[PDB]
């Protein structure tokens, strides 16, 4: 009827203003249309430095969402520019007074490897101790492993894929993965049969293929949404369920139904948690009530606090690598919010808080979609890699004077 | 961290006795200043490129010296460069506003009044007074402004090679030829500190076994350029001996305020003896801490500093105990002057065989700055 | 690092991976966090400590491999005539880099520095009027001498007179040759033999 | 020399073009050759005039483009060492290559110095035995330094002693890096600084 | 029946005391199996010589002879080593007494262009005047002109092909084709139709497709195996039959039905000729009488001589760019033979004259098949290329103490 | 053709005066000699590489010289070395089975009795007999096996700056600064021919319009080289001027065995003067001829050789009129000599300015060599 149009027409003149916008809010902007949407988006930890050359080259795992094609596990590579090179007395344009122009000079996004893929790319992530392990979320039961340095660079000539591992444990699809940061080959995911999977496939033979489930949580009587481990723990890791429940696993505790800690963490659906790397103790957990709850482990009874800036439901939340007071949510409003923790409870001036909170840094919007997955970058500070539903990547970069100031 | 050796000779494959970056430089790209056998006291300009390797820029040469610059000092504000060499006057250049210069210098000020060539000059932190060692066995502090001698130090029994200034404005330090240390009182116009000889544990029959500490003139360098802390904290002298087993080793000293007859501890460099210490002028923010007494220093920032023997660079800082950085075997001779930059992301290195180098640093790979520098609690 | 069946990860040529932890190592954390798991003692305030210290924070990844980058520069720069005087680039900040996939025009890579008090990151929707009409911008579309070692003497001997050689060589060009060109063939004779009798 | 609608070829970089005549143009050869081709006079015999002069032949193609080919060498080779004592490489002719698509044996790039009187060219499938057995091959499968400038003149100042420097580079080494290599960490271990009290 | 066991088993054992016998009389051997037969081979005049490199890269214009495959007009890049670097001190081997080991130093020959071709390319040949430009000659009556540099470097998905030029001359399918040294555009080709077709394509406009034969000469009575121009006359040409017969026509001769003049040059079937680069009254023409024919225009009553050495049909002659006193013919009998001039008539011992005539030089038969086509290198000397008709293809040198001694 | 520039300084920057090969290889790796102004003469080793860039080795070191070493020149058999510079003394050195030398040289004969430098060397043919030109004005024949002079020539008015001598053994051609070519029967030992003035055609008067040869002192290089041709037919003498114009042009003047008075022709070098001239020492056989009178001499073969400016090189051959070959602005300063290699691949060249270079030629580029180098009719 006339919502869809009228929702087209708000949202175009939205993303118009946006773009004309960007040059004050951001210092790097690179918008990309892949050849299918993707659910899934994660940095890969190489970079490339080419000695002799003003760039660096970072890598992409992504998915494909195809109705009724065939899908793809992608590796991509995106050219960023050194920052020794962002600093160049080019060209002066002396009519617009800047040290501009646009130039040759642009950002180059190509496919590197592309593999076959059973049904939707739902989550990949790949094995830190590992990052030629990337395993991947199936609208399956099963969960598949790759090593994309034993696959062709170019997809088969026909047929599904040829999966490294199969890893067989639940009875529906799921969209939380995650692996051990401190015992390589401890896989976790989470699926809508209501369980958690741990697998341990660092005693895989050569020949072998399929991987049983090693231990089955069941203490979440909903879809659990997400699971992530500890990153400094190498037995405790956390899940976020439709029970508008977080639980505390310790995989040493011998009940595999009963969580070592519950919290009523939201009044909904939770659909996502992060471990903060600085800080053992935080966490974060994003919520359907378009909020983020703070949570500190040595008090779980007491919310530490509530970020309520979004407008709609929230799927993902990452805190930044290089900064523990820094933290990101995605959702279905077509926004990605960036946080500062250090300015929570501070004075606001009457036309800020119109604005919003005093914790909210940063706002993107530049996705005219829900925003599927977004990541940061682990080589470059404030650089985020967001996919979104209508096949959009955004590799983009908040203006210096905004958080350095 | 980058090395960039110079395949070019900067005076005319002559030994570079000196370097020093202008201080003043707020920015990315940087000014340079080096001193040679050939006279002459060169000014370039030194930036990063598009890679990240440092590419110098010939801005300007100084001729006036009638002989070898042995070492070359920039102001605190980088608005005055002090040169000293064999002819035992200290040119003070300023920018005035000669084929070869993109920009020209002038000498401002003659100092006069050593006997020998000038081996080491250090600046205070007004930039109103200016130390200076020479081969004449004297130190010389002057008035910069007044243009003339205000004070001579002859206590020394040889050459004296190297001058430090405190920056809180309380004492200056110089090391001699003759194995010693000496520590004057800023107002008191005397010797405060003799450090010469230092025992090492109890003999094999209780006897008192005490050695010289510094190095005797089998030393390769002319210069034995030691530092103060930037804050003032610490004093880092080089050519430093522990006998440690039935042979020496080379080190470089550390002593603290709180007493200056007694070095705190020594950082080792086994192989040539250290000649130079330079320490990088940015307060870092602490890393994180495995809790330990390793730290040279307790307090709530670190510095980084780089200590230069004949054949290698060590690069140390605040809290560690190990050095986080090593270069050697970069220069065919021996290494003469170090430099760091404004911003920390360069520092030079001058050796005797004609030939410089840079050691280059990625964006915050030294540390996380201080927001704010911590202020000084001067004594004067 | 062989995890299973499959081999350890190849660290290429020029490769740099982001570090895995963030933090020091400290043996007993994860015993004390045991203790912190099950006290539950809510005397432990982090938003009150946030604001008492500086975040911790990390820079971008560095290359940290044994005898990884080391260079040598054959190359000294001279910088000769006045050129335009342009301002200061240090004054103008960092090059922004702003790309779309829907521009026909070519991406934009240069700096930005005007200023003003309603764009705000708090709203990107927030408009300015009267500084910047929002409309669609995409509708249509002296001498720095790099002297080597040589030329670099030769440029200490003579001075700004001094201007690098240009080679110039003409490839064998003969009589009987047809498809020479006629440049050269020109150019050679204007050296060509002049006989007495 | 665009024939029709077709664009003129395009010479690349480094590309030579072989050349279209192989003799002199003589203006009125044609005509004369007009002449012989209807005189038809058989007194002309040129096999006999063949055995009577050298024959005529041509160089492979050579670049002849203007300021093609210029190039600066750096580098000045000092050999050390007494070695193996190798024959005299002029003595040993020509490398040949023979490779061949049928061979699991990689192909094969080398001289060639048996020598024989029944291997002919005359006859490819003369055999020769009793100095080679014609059996399948494929079953189954000192220093010389190159001194720049400043390693020259370091040679001339010290000598065969001498030998170029080899850098040693250690990138930052924290305590508290997690992934950073143990051998590093040692060798900077080996400088750690000594307390006294 | 027996007859095709003997001859396969002969063959092979001949080929293999050939490649056993090839360190002694080759220089340069380099076998390559063609995905398809090539009934044509032509070196393309470019040499790119990349600077601070050891090798050399010329180009080879081929064809493709598939039975009821998709047909493929071909240029491939061969790489040859350079005449510095063909002396190396590299490796002594103190067991074989040489400088060699195999090693890893190989001739690199990849196939570079294909272009569609609606049947089999019966012959291709470039113009003089712009490599670019490639005429080929097909199994219908038309012959095909073609741009490489205006058509994609792979062939198209499927379909045939899109000629740039179509010329309609002839009735027939033909193999004798040349393009004009001396005028830019005039194409001479020969069919089975026992005519001769002049194209003139100087005056094509752009958006010009197919060009009407220009002129037609029909004096030969049989069919017209092979025509080719003079090297130094705009208007001479030759031509040689099936009727036994070789004619050299004026252009400017008003008479399109009788040549300038006529010779019965053999006995049997003529297949092909050339004319010598050095000489403007010498050519050779090659029979089915196993025999070579040298003529001179001044005198073509008088045959010059005739090289006797073959033992099957000769399909190809052509002169060696390098020397006036070298030529090379090729046949159905598997062998490539090169003949000096300079040796006419000269004495031989008893033994010698067992092998063959004093002219024969050099004998190639390291092919197992007949020899469809070969070509000499323009810009290496000795180099030639030769494709048989078991898709082999063979770019050799024979040894320099052959010729030089 | 290639030029190969060479970028590193062979005689420590100082000024290369001579270049020679080693005549007598016969392989394709070549021996080469250098002359300079740091008393030295050093002998590398040339081969091409694998891509055709010509490649140089450092074979040998010879210090006995005291002063600057001006000529160099190898036998006709490449056995002994000549090399003359500025104390006057000609040392002849052999290979003899001193750090530095991969293999080692050590003098011979000490040919003495020049006053001056020693600026040109020539070998006769049967390598017995050999000719020298100081600054003294003298040009000084020795007997090369005796090690005694045999004959001294002092016509000369100023410095004699090249001396040839005639493969057919008949003349020997001097070159004096004086504006004069002077040519001595090697039989009489005295003056055969003199060529000072030349004519050029009728003047506008009526007058006979006749001006000097040859440059005067405003010559920047040291050397007059002229070379005879290898069969002898031909005298090559560069430093000529010609009054084209209102002003003169410098030129490289072709004298004839039929008539030693009066140039066949001059080959016009626009520019700076023409000072050394070299020849290939390879026939080559005819390149197809267009029928025309161009040839400078007729003769069944060819013959390329090379003609170094001040700043330049041409290179000719004997039939065309125009050069076929031309190279300039590889070096800041005068060029000093020029020298073939055997194979006739290798083409050296000297500049004062400190630095070499190489021209390199492909197989067959220059021409087809002629399969049996013709007979010389020699005179004895």
């Amino acid at each position: 009827a006339f919502d869809d149009a009228v929702e087209e027409r708000v949202i175009n003149e939205e993303y118009k203003i946006w773009k004309k916008n960007t040059p004050f809010l951001y210092d790097l902007v690179m918008t990309h249309a892949l050849e299918w949407p993707s659910l899934t988006a994660q940095w890969l930890p190489d970079v490339t430095r080419p000695e002799g050359k003003d760039f660096s080259i970072h890598r992409l795992v992504l998915g494909t969402h195809t109705s009724d094609e065939q899908n793809h596990l992608v590796i991509a590579s995106v050219q960023l520019p050194n920052d020794d090179a962002q600093f160049d007395a080019s060209h002066y344009d002396s009519e617009k007074g800047e040290f501009g122009g646009f130039g040759s000079v642009s950002g180059k996004i190509e496919i590197e490897i592309k593999i076959n893929h059973e049904g939707e790319v739902n989550r990949a992530r790949y094995m830190p101790q590992n990052p030629c392990i990337i395993a991947t979320k199936t609208p399956s039961s099963d969960v598949l492993v790759f090593d994309y340095t034993k696959h062709p660079s170019k997809p088969d000539p026909s047929g599904e894929c040829n999966p490294d591992l199969r890893l067989r444990g639940h009875q529906k699809e799921g969209y939380g993965l995650s692996w051990n940061p401190n015992l390589s080959g401890h896989l976790l995911s989470a699926s809508d049969d209501h369980t958690i999977c741990l697998w341990d496939i660092s005693a895989v033979p050569k020949e072998g293929k399929v991987v049983d489930a090693k231990t089955i949580f069941t203490g979440h009587t909903a879809v659990v949404e997400d699971v992530s481990w500890h990153l400094l723990h190498e037995s405790l890791f956390g899940s976020v369920a439709d029970d508008q429940k977080l639980m505390i696993w310790d995989t040493r505790s011998n009940n595999t139904s009963k969580p070592s800690h519950s919290v009523d963490a939201h009044t909904a659906e939770v659909n996502c948690l992060s471990f903060n790397p600085y800080s053992e103790f935080i966490l974060a957990t994003g919520s359907a009530d378009k909020t983020v709850a703070l949570w500190d482990l040595r008090n779980l009874k007491l919310k530490l606090h509530s970020f309520e800036s979004h407008k709609d439901e929230i799927f993902q939340v990452q805190w930044s690598p290089h900064n523990e007071t820094i933290l990101a949510s995605s959702g279905t409003d077509r926004r990605l919010n960036v946080w500062d923790l250090s300015k929570i409870g501070e004075e606001q001036s009457p036309e800020d808080a119109e604005d919003g909170p005093p914790e909210l840094l940063f706002i993107h919007g530049g996705h005219t979609a829900k925003i599927s997955d977004f990541s940061w970058n682990p080589n470059e500070p404030w650089v985020i890699c967001s996919v979104s539903e209508d096949n959009i990547m955004q590799v983009w970069q908040m203006a210096e004077n905004i958080y350095n100031d | 961290m980058k090395v960039i050796t110079c395949e070019i000779a900067w005076h005319n494959k002559e030994p570079v006795y000196s370097l020093d970056f202008q201080h003043g430089t707020a920015g990315r790209i940087h000014r340079l200043a080096s001193a040679g056998v050939d006279t002459n006291v060169r000014i370039w300009k030194v930036e990063k490129g598009p890679d990240g390797k440092a590419i110098v820029e010939f801005l300007s040469n100084l001729a006036r010296h009638t002989k070898a610059v042995n070492v070359v000092r920039f102001s605190p504000t980088g608005e005055i460069l002090a040169s000293g060499g064999d002819d035992a006057v200290i040119l003070l250049w300023k920018v005035n506003d000669a084929q070869l210069n993109k920009e020209n210098w002038t000498v401002v000020k003659t100092l006069r009044g050593h006997l020998e060539d000038v081996y080491d000059i250090c600046w205070a932190t007004d930039g109103n007074l200016m130390a200076s060692a020479s081969v004449d066995n004297t130190a010389i502090i002057w008035d910069v402004s007044k243009g003339q001698k205000i004070s001579i130090f002859n206590e020394h029994k040889s050459y004296v090679q190297g001058v430090t200034w405190d920056p809180l404005g309380q004492y200056v330090a110089t090391l001699s030829c003759d194995r010693v240390l000496r520590v004057y009182s800023i107002q008191k116009k005397r010797v405060a500190f003799n450090v010469s000889k230092m025992l090492s544990g109890i003999g094999a029959e209780g006897e008192a076994r005490s050695y010289r500490m510094f190095h005797d003139d089998s030393m390769k360098s002319f210069f034995r350029r030691l530092s103060f802390t930037p804050d003032g904290s610490l004093l880092l002298t080089p050519a430093g001996c522990v006998e440690s087993g039935e042979n020496v080793m080379n080190t470089t000293y550390v002593f603290s305020r709180k007493n200056l007859k007694r070095p705190i501890a020594h950082l080792p460099c086994p192989g040539k003896a250290t000649l130079a210490v330079r320490c990088c002028p940015v307060y870092f923010e602490l890393r994180p801490v495995v809790e330990t007494g390793v730290e040279l220093m307790s307090l709530p920032y670190r510095l980084v500093f780089a200590v230069a023997s004949e054949d290698s660079v060590l690069l140390y800082d605040t809290q560690q105990s190990f050095p986080f950085g090593y270069v050697s075997n970069i220069h065919y001779h021996t290494l003469s002057d170090i430099s760091w930059s404004s911003d920390g992301a360069f520092l030079a290195i001058s050796s005797t065989d004609g030939y410089c180098s840079f050691v280059t640093f990625e964006k915050d790979e030294l540390g996380i700055p201080l927001k704010e520098k911590p202020v000084l609690n001067m004594r004067t | 690092g062989s995890c299973g069946k499959f081999a350890p990860f190849e660290i290429k040529e020029h490769m740099v991976l982001a570090p895995r932890r963030r933090t020091a190592f400290h043996p007993d954390l994860c015993s004390q966090l045991d203790q912190l798991l099950q006290q539950q003692s809510g005397e432990f305030s982090f938003l009150k400590d946030l604001k008492g210290r500086q975040p911790l924070r990390s820079g971008p990844t560095h290359v940290s491999t044994r005898n990884a980058d080391i260079f040598n520069s054959d190359v000294v720069i001279v910088e000769r005539g006045k050129g335009d005087g342009v301002p200061e680039r240090r004054k103008f900040g960092r090059m922004k880099l702003l790309q779309f996939c829907e521009n026909h025009r070519p991406a934009y890579w240069g700096t930005w520095n005007k200023k003003t008090a309603l764009i705000r990151a708090r709203d990107p929707w927030a408009q300015d009027t009267k500084l910047l009409d929002y409309e669609v911008d995409s509708d249509e579309e002296k001498v720095r001498q790099k002297l080597k070692a040589k030329e670099w003497d030769e440029f200490l001997a003579k001075g700004k007179r001094f201007r690098v050689l240009q080679p110039v060589k003409i490839g064998c060009v003969w009589a009987a040759d047809r498809d020479c060109a006629g440049d050269d063939l020109k150019v050679l004779q204007q050296f060509a033999a002049c006989f007495l009798e």
